[PDB]
């Protein structure tokens, strides 16, 4: 009766935790039908001349240093609860968050007119609530802001933990170019100045170690039961789902616990848009990603999460979900387990290569272990996520890489070494907030030489 | 058929070069146009390899003239993206349609063009 109610709207709900407005409320009047069964067969596009916007923290780590991992969930939930209120004023789209970073898009859904000034406003606006939270609590950080114009192609890629993102080149430079900006300030680029008509502080922001500036500011109900459940388990796992029902929010942290990231290096140059759109390009990409999904059906893939996909990266975690202690077994298996689930990841992508017509397509795939925190953010919407050192090390690790090798962490390294498996030295290279590290690849001599 | 085993047997042998293999298994009532995950179809295995024997062979085999994979490619289509002129040439004396285009939108000729190989091209645009 009225539970049915309940849960066509916890579902509804649900839906829109995930995946935007307009698709959704487009999507439940069954105008594909392959997409409902899948929600139990969807469409990708391509759009002009919109404004894309990112956001970090500055010294996220020192803020980090010897806490609870609860004051940590406490301050992110206040600071994204006030950045999206602050987005439905302003009428912004979000997209999702990446740990220490938080990142929007301008007219996503359909174009509008004045998308920058919406940006920029937004600019202005968290710079606003992030010093009013540090005036209030005493804490000093700072967010290094960048924003871009162009162009981008949006869809929904994958079947397990699905989310609706975009994809081009355009995020790349407004990534890069906020990497180049300073703490308190905009940093635009001229894209974005065609059409800025100068209402605001005009300076000429470059470098100092193309085009850029910088602005300081002014009997169904069993059925839509297991659907609703399922949605559940797509966007939360089921030990948060049993420890959230007696409480509100979730966190936890780890002391021991791998992480690998791995991405497709050679998939930059494959981006030929003579066709209108290149969306096909992009739907072999979602057959890629599809079945490394369905490798996770295997029984032994029970102890391995995978956290989430970043544009065309793929991010995986393990050794958390494992809370029972048994005396009879030895619980530094996980990562071995682990390093073999990579193992046949690349042994998938050799095989897709073989079969797919007059292309390869190789990986970086980085390792690394150690500790590291859980959480869960929103609230009325839902995103688990990790963060800690280890983390940020493994992303950096992976992008000072090499394709078809295993670059793997030092300490990882040592663990690894004495049960098997061969590695060869590559190098050190620098690391930020760790100095120089060692860098080994599992790979020996695979090439001619 | 039914349980199409034998179809990956002759597309193996087919991308493998192996010839009496293929005589063994059309002797066992195979199916001439039988069709893999991805859609692949041996002539597309012959344009992949260049082998024109196995061409001729498929092609008294009776295989169809505008195979399609997932891709919705024709069979000359893969060949200008490779560029294997003669069987171009012995491809498009069965009649084969000139200005068709896959679910990428592109014809052949412009394709040729950006893999290198202008003799597709040249061989092409004189259709009528």
């Amino acid at each position: 009766g009225k539970d049915l109610e309940v849960e066509k709207a916890l579902k509804e709900r649900m839906i829109h935790s995930v995946m935007p407005r307009i698709i959704a409320d487009d999507l439940m009047k069954q105008g594909d039908e392959e997409s409902e069964n899948s929600v139990k067969p969807f469409k990708m596009q391509q759009i002009e001349e919109v404004s894309i916007l990112f956001a970090d923290i500055v010294g996220f780590t020192k803020m980090s240093a010897n806490k609870s991992a609860h004051a940590l969930v406490g301050l992110l939930n206040d600071l994204f609860g006030r950045f999206d209120r602050l987005c439905e004023e302003t009428k912004c789209e979000k997209i999702s968050t990446l740990g220490d970073c938080y990142y929007c898009v301008a007219g996503c859904p359909e174009p509008r007119a004045d998308h920058a000034y919406c940006c920029i406003e937004m600019g202005l606006g968290m710079i606003r609530a992030i010093e009013q939270f540090c005036q209030e609590k005493k804490e000093m950080v700072n967010m290094r802001v960048g924003v871009h114009t162009g162009t981008v192609l949006c869809g929904i890629l994958g079947m397990r933990r699905f989310k609706f993102d975009v994809w081009s080149n355009d995020v790349n430079l407004a990534n890069l170019m906020e990497q180049l900006g300073v703490a308190g300030k905009v940093h635009i680029s001229e894209a974005t100045a065609k059409y800025l008509d100068d209402r605001y502080e005009m300076e000429d922001g470059k470098v100092t170690e193309l085009k850029t500036y910088l602005i300081a500011g002014q009997t169904k109900i069993q059925s839509m039961r297991d659907q609703a459940d399922w949605l559940l388990r797509n966007i939360i796992p089921y030990h948060v789902a049993e420890q959230l029902k007696v409480s509100q929010t979730y966190s936890k942290n780890h002391d021991s616990g791998g992480v690998i990231f791995a991405s497709i290096v050679n998939f930059s140059e494959f981006y030929e848009e003579n066709y209108e759109g290149g969306k096909e390009c992009y739907r072999v990409l979602n057959e890629l990603i599809g079945d490394f999904d369905e490798l996770l059906s295997k029984p032994d893939y029970s102890s391995i999460e995978k956290i989430k996909t970043i544009g065309a990266t793929y991010m995986a975690a393990s050794g958390l979900n494992a809370t029972q202690c048994r005396d009879g077994s030895h619980p530094q298996e996980h990562l071995q387990i682990l390093f073999e689930f990579a193992k046949e990841m690349m042994r998938v992508v050799d095989d897709f290569n073989n079969n797919m017509l007059w292309f390869n397509f190789k990986l970086r795939v980085g390792f690394n272990h150690g500790p590291l925190t859980a959480g869960v953010i929103g609230t009325t919407k839902l995103l688990y996520d990790i963060w800690g050192d280890t983390v940020n090390i493994a992303s950096r690790m992976d992008t000072t890489g090499v394709e078809c090798r295993i670059q793997v962490s030092e300490e990882s390294y040592r663990v690894l070494s004495k049960m098997g498996y061969e590695f060869d030295y590559r190098g050190t290279v620098n690391v930020k907030g760790k100095g120089q590290m060692k860098t080994y690849l599992y790979p020996k001599c695979t090439d001619s030489g | 058929h039914h349980g199409s085993d034998l179809g990956k047997k002759l597309l193996e042998a087919a991308r493998a070069g192996q010839d009496d293999e293929v005589r063994i298994l059309m002797a066992n009532g195979a199916d001439v146009n039988a069709t893999d995950d991805y859609g692949h179809t041996p002539l597309h295995l012959a344009a992949w390899f260049g082998h024109l024997e196995i061409v001729e062979v498929l092609l008294k085999a009776g295989a169809d003239v505008n195979a399609a994979d997932w891709l919705g490619d024709t069979p000359l289509h893969l060949a200008a993206r490779i560029g294997h002129l003669e069987i171009v040439e012995v491809l498009l004396k069965h009649g084969a349609d000139v200005n068709a285009q896959d679910k990428f939108g592109k014809t052949p000729f412009d394709l040729a063009i950006d893999n290198g190989n202008e003799d597709i091209a040249e061989v092409l645009q004189k259709a009528a």
